[PDB]
């Protein structure tokens, strides 16, 4: 039935009722199976592509089978506590789960006016984040990093610290690896088990000598994993996807299979569409009590915020966070720059009745007070750093501090959102109260 | 009707054969599921259909049906008040029908309420002649809007039959004899989204729109027909200018339109629209708004002809005699989504990869709004003002979007990252946006106001630029290098940023601003400024100036609160300030 | 023999396939009859065998393949022609659209005209008084000249080719300019203002007007200038009148070369722009001169916008390369307030060595030329050091040259956008605006002229 095998490709004749994206089976000359997908199908023929490669297979000798599905996800609430392929395949040495039901891993798409206001606080513990950058349930706040950033260590914190207060029903972490070395993936398979966070968390881990047709499905399958856990067993979801960047690049060998001209930068050109299809997969909805929030990590191309795979990212997701190489070259974990990031929907998430009645002002505060210090601190520099302003003075020294002491806490420090606002007020007791934006009802916290 | 049959499915491409009847750009449904596709290419009689949706669990065999015609949008009583998406579909009938909160893959459902029961309310004659345009009748649609039956264009001839009646959208209402034969006519009449609609005249857009904010009202003002441009960097308030115009615009009716969109931003209009009560008729702005909501996760092609839309709809609305508001937010995600288009249909780009025909693209878009003759007997007017936001890579405005849109339109406000630091909202900058209307329409102020406004808003310019002049002396020498003018100067200029052009949005009152408050608020600062300059001039000093003027000072900053019942309370400021000022 | 094909073969895009077609020749226009009663336009771009690739100018967007007819006209896209283009406001492809009686066009004429032989030219050297100091004298106009002007976004080019079209003629005749206008993808509102000042002045009874916008097809914008030019060089050709064509934007009209290219899939040039920019704007200013034995003339005024403020954009750079010189207008001279804001020393002209010394003024002012192109250039180099630092290295020699510029821009080049002046008041005016430098400064061949007036 095989025609030709080029390559990691195959085609395949006598195709009738083949639909694209179906999952085939190959039987060798010598009886070794290997299952691979529909990559492209006509009347006549189809293109796929074997999960396993395609070497040593005799066109001759070999017969395909067509299974009549594409890729499966078995669903159940025994995958709290196991770590899987990236094709949802047991990878931890525990027994096979028994399905409630077999999904779809394309899932559905969300109406726009279905949708909450984001209302719950999520304290990753980090106060970079928490503080002037707050995640909210339902948001999608991703994270850019760069080529020997420790964006590895800020999703492993994250995954670890990250909790609800006070409500604790039903939070679960979905984590995806994508197309990373198994050092990484060890990294945090190992990390999860040591510290207990694998009780409550799933994992899907694609390898980087993956096919990348798997690492393609990889965040499809994990988020459907989500998805069940959220609409259909009520849970509070937070799902964190490493790295972005493979994915995207993975794109570009499938449509090259296909023969597809690139867009721009050597991307596909629907790649818009595949990440909104893949972020937009989040948020509260109306009528249902379990949710999906995102965290998506990736690795800006020569730390260029221009490349297609953050610019487009941003214009989908609510914020980013972004890691940058000069504070980690100064030894700040992480190595947030306040500045460039943003969350959008951070004032749904605090004030009164969440967090403290003090977050809003004194992030405004904070904020403003290290951007005049890190300028005064440029003066310094070009000037005499001798008669600059006696209040200046101190801002240079709180800039100093903000960056040392508050942003630069650790990669396995937990900081409370209460030990987060009272650290940032030691730090405002360096200026006088001359040079607040505070209103004077917040004199009970100085 | 003739049936295709795919013949390959490659990713979001589909080829069919047997579709020699078919037409380019047509839209299909692709498929058993009958997915949303559109004719891209033709060769004989295989078509080759873009799919804007997943196309696993395709393949060769399953059916491929034309629509028979390109996108349209459904134009009749039921459109109002009503949230769609780019391609026109009823996202309430969408939760209300399947009872869930998704977009099922293939479902069609009508934009309009094709069941429900409208009074048609004749109004013409039979045995009268009608052209493209002419009203046959109307539907109270709202308690305010008057939903008009207009005769669909490429019809032309004789009023045969016509009653008044209760109708749905389908039941015929009328019958024209034309050359051609008999031509049932009914209260809905399709329309291309991709094609402008016919006029009788272009006029100049002349009329001042109020929009309530102060900054744009006085320095950088836009007309009923004209077109203004709002780019910036992230977090700059391009949303809540377009929020602000949306509920504040002396307008008919609005289109509000996502591009676009962030999901969790999405929401806000969505939830907000149908909150909001003028006080006046106790109607919610959704009763005068037609929403266009789309999210990044929509089909591509949908957030594509997403201001096409609505445009549109708005020139539906406009060739019935309302003025009407459109919003676009943000065009840079609708230029982002011709850019993935570009690359599928495998184009040869144009500058940073969009496509050479971007600057056309625009061009149309704004074109199609304006101030109009609309065709009919009346030759009554209507008009269309365009607020787009645009959402340039790191503010940098010398971006294709940006550019292309600013060469087509006369208006810009552009957004400053360190004003929003400052909380200095919006965070237009004074010194580099413009309006081209500036002259116009403080021409229109003077008149309506008997007021010599245009000196008020000339002198007020004049200042914040002598600011910009004064700072970098401040910069480079002592602020003790100025003299007391230059002092006065600084300190009136600082009155100007504080205590007019900074507005907040979400305060009860200083979220909107009225004409006249906004002359009188203008006139006790410029006031404050005469007086202290005459004061000088009489051997006055700075000093004793400022420490005498605490209070009266305090109550010009506070001015922006006062109610709009309560207008004298502003102008009684004036008086204060000369027998304060007289008493130094 | 009335030629139309009713079957269509493919279209894929903006291109067209047709087949089985005989006698069917390159660059021949062609018309489409939607199913819906609507005609468009389209245009050959290419002939194999019983095959026409074509392109349509409207788009091929809701065109069946078997309910359409394509009609070959047998003939390019052309221009009617007559006695009463005059007073008439055109389309883009020459259509009246000013709702006045139709003209019955004595003939048709090929829009891309004929090239002029080199020998039967006639060299211009016939002196046009612009009114305006900064062209009258150093950047020198002359009948049958193509002179741009090179402006910027927010400029006063619109007000300076309007100050233009009033106050230009020949010097001692009688000979008044007929203006052909050409609007090339503008906004309405800008075209509107044209059609307003036009009235006003009553500058329309004496113009023929091609008005094309911007949301109009971008094969409509490139057929804009040779459908001006054409009936530029019927008007003077054939009816012995001296034309002066104005045409704006460029700018509008290389943009839409360059999508045109990008759809019949064309490999870009320098910044993207097509390989024969140069030539296709060569096909349009070249149209411009004289010709021995016939009477009337051509002189050609196009107007751009330099992206970005660059002069070394392809766009303006091009143009430079075709046109004989150039008028620019920079942003610092309009801050200034400097209305026409003209920077004389990246101006210049090709043809002001004949139109000097005969029209004007016999080495009068012909002859300072090159000494205020000379004065002013040291004049701005001190001007430059001395305003950011100190002490000028000499008050006689060093800052006697700043004395001359500030004052010799604000008023010397100044003039005004509804303000006319003569050359003999220039000239006038300009020993005058040597103000004030003394005899030691102007380091000239005379001292005759030094003499007669201060
Ligand atoms: N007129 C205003 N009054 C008060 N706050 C404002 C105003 N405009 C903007 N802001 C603040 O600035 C932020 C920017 O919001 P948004 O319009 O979404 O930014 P952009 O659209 O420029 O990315 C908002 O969160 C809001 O709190
Ligand atoms: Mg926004």
């Amino acid at each position: 039935t095989i025609k030709e095998v080029v390559g990691p490709l195959m085609a395949v004749e006598k195709v009738s009722g083949v639909k694209y994206e179906e999952l085939i089976e190959v039987r060798m000359q010598n009886g070794e199976i290997r299952r691979g997908q529909v990559l492209e199908v006509q009347e006549d023929k189809a293109m796929v592509q074997i999960f396993e490669g395609t070497s040593g297979i005799c066109l001759k000798n070999s017969s395909v089978r067509f299974l009549g599905h594409p890729l499966q996800l078995g669903v159940s609430e025994d995958m709290i506590g196991r770590v899987f392929d990236g094709l949802g395949r047991p990878k931890d040495n525990g027994p096979e789960i028994l399905p409630e039901k077999y999904l779809d891993i394309n899932g559905e798409v969300i109406n726009p006016i279905a949708r909450d206001y984001p209302d719950e606080f999520i304290q990753t513990g980090i106060s970079a984040i928490d503080h002037l950058n707050t995640l909210v349930r339902g948001q999608k706040l991703p994270v850019f990093s760069g080529s020997g950033l420790p964006h590895k260590e800020l999703a492993a914190q994250i995954a670890r610290q990250a909790t609800v207060l006070d409500s604790s029903d039903d939070f679960a972490v979905v984590f995806a690896a994508i197309g990373i070395t198994f050092e990484e993936a060890e990294f945090f398979m190992e990390d999860f088990r040591q510290t207990g966070a694998i009780d409550r968390s799933v994992m899907f881990m694609n390898l980087a000598n993956d096919p990348a047709i798997e690492r393609i499905a990889t965040p499809r399958m994990a988020l459907t994993a989500a998805e069940y856990l959220a609409y259909e067993k009520g849970m509070h979801v937070l799902v964190i996807m490493t790295d972005m960047t493979n994915y995207a690049e993975a794109l570009r060998e499938i449509s090259a299979a296909r023969r597809e001209v690139p867009g721009r930068r050597g991307y596909p050109g629907y790649l818009y569409t595949n990440l909104a299809t893949l972020f937009e997969r989040a948020g509260r909805i109306r009528g249902l009590k379990g949710s999906v929030t995102q965290i998506p990590i990736l690795t800006m191309p020569e730390d260029d915020k221009t490349h297609p795979i953050p610019d487009l990212t941003g214009y989908i997701t609510e914020g980013q966070i972004i890691l940058t190489r000069e504070l980690y070259k100064s030894g700040i974990q992480p190595p947030i720059d306040v500045l460039p990031s943003l969350s959008r929907l951070k004032d749904k998430g605090t004030g009164a009745g969440k967090t403290r009645e003090d977050h809003a002002a004194t992030m405004n505060q904070l904020f403003a007070a290290y951007a005049q210090g890190k300028q005064a601190k440029e003066l310094a520099v070009v000037l005499g750093e001798s008669a600059l302003s006696d209040i200046d003075k101190i801002y240079a020294k709180f800039a100093e501090r903000f960056e040392n002491e508050y942003v630069n806490q650790g990669f396995y420090t937990n900081r409370t959102i209460t030990e987060t606002l009272d650290l940032g007020w030691e730090l405002l007791a360096m200026l006088p109260r001359t040079e607040l934006k505070r209103i004077k009802d917040d004199l009970l916290d100085k | 009707m003739q049936i295709g049959k795919i013949i390959k499915v490659s990713g979001p491409l589909v080829m069919a054969e047997n579709m020699s009847e078919a037409c380019i750009q047509d839209m299909c449904l692709v498929g058993d599921l009958g997915v949303i596709g559109e004719i891209i290419e033709m060769r004989q009689d295989v078509a080759s259909i873009q799919v804007y949706e997943e196309t696993s669990g395709i393949g060769p065999g399953e059916p491929v049906r034309s629509t028979g015609e390109a996108l349209s949008v459904e134009l009749g009583p039921g459109i109002i008040s009503q949230m769609f998406d780019g391609i026109q579909r009823p996202l309430d009938t969408f939760m209300e029908v399947t009872q869930s909160n998704f977009l099922g893959r293939g479902v069609q459902l009508p934009a309009l309420d094709h069941e429900k029961q409208w009074w048609f309310e004749a109004t013409i004659e039979e045995g009268t002649e009608v052209s493209a345009g002419d009203i046959i009748g109307y539907v109270d649609e709202t308690k305010i809007i008057q939903h008009k039956i207009m005769v669909p264009n490429g019809i032309k001839g004789t009023v045969q039959k016509i009653e008044s009646g209760s109708f749905t959208i389908d039941d015929p209402i009328c019958v024209i004899e034309t050359e051609q034969g008999l031509k049932e006519l009914t209260m809905m009449q399709k329309w291309p989204v991709r094609r402008g609609r016919p006029i009788k005249q272009k006029l100049n857009p002349d009329v001042p729109m109020i929009t309530g904010q102060r900054v744009i009202d006085t320095f950088f003002p836009v007309t009923k027909g004209g077109a203004a441009a709002v780019p910036g960097p992230f977090g700059a308030g391009k949303t809540v200018v377009q929020h602000q115009i949306a509920k504040w615009s002396d307008v008919d009716l609005v289109v509000y339109v996502g591009c676009g969109e962030r999901g969790n931003e999405m929401t806000d209009v969505v939830n907000e629209f149908p909150e909001l009560i003028d006080p006046n008729t106790g109607e919610s702005l959704m009763e005068r708004t037609v929403l266009i909501a789309n999210t990044s996760n929509m089909p591509v092609a949908a957030r594509e002809a997403s201001i096409y839309t609505g445009i549109t709809i708005a020139e539906y609305f406009r060739d019935m005699g309302y003025d009407v508001a459109i919003m676009a937010d943000s065009t840079s995600r609708w230029a982002e989504a011709l850019r993935e288009m570009s690359g599928r249909l495998e184009e040869m780009p144009g500058d940073e990869g969009y496509p050479a025909y971007l600057g056309s693209r625009l061009a149309e878009y704004y074109e199609r709004s304006g101030r109009v003759i609309a065709l009919g007997s009346d030759q009554r007017e209507g008009s269309i003002t365009a607020i787009s936001a645009v959402s340039p890579s790191g503010g940098d405005i010398s971006e294709p979007v940006t550019q292309n849109t600013l060469r087509v339109v006369k208006v810009f406000w552009g957004l400053d990252s360190s004003l929003a630091q400052k909380r200095h909202f919006p965070s237009i900058n004074w010194i580099q946006s413009y309006s081209l209307y500036s002259t116009e329409v403080g021409r229109y102020m003077d008149q309506i106001l008997q007021q010599d406004w245009s000196d008020m808003v000339t002198e007020g310019m004049r200042i914040l630029q002598e600011e910009e002049q004064l700072n970098e002396i401040v910069r480079l020498v002592g602020i003790d290098s100025l003299s007391d003018n230059d002092r006065l100067t600084l300190e009136v200029a600082k009155s100007i940023r504080e205590d007019y052009l900074q507005q907040n949005a979400f305060d009860d009152v200083d979220t909107f601003t009225s004409r006249e408050k906004q002359f009188n608020m203008l006139k006790v600062i410029l006031t404050f400024g005469k007086e202290a300059r005459k004061a000088l001039s009489l051997g006055a000093y700075f000093n004793e100036i400022m420490e005498g003027t605490v209070a009266v000072r305090e109550r010009i900053s506070r001015s922006k609160y006062i109610p709009e019942e309560e207008l004298a309370k502003i102008s009684s400021i004036n008086e204060e300030i000369k027998e304060t000022i007289q008493l130094i």
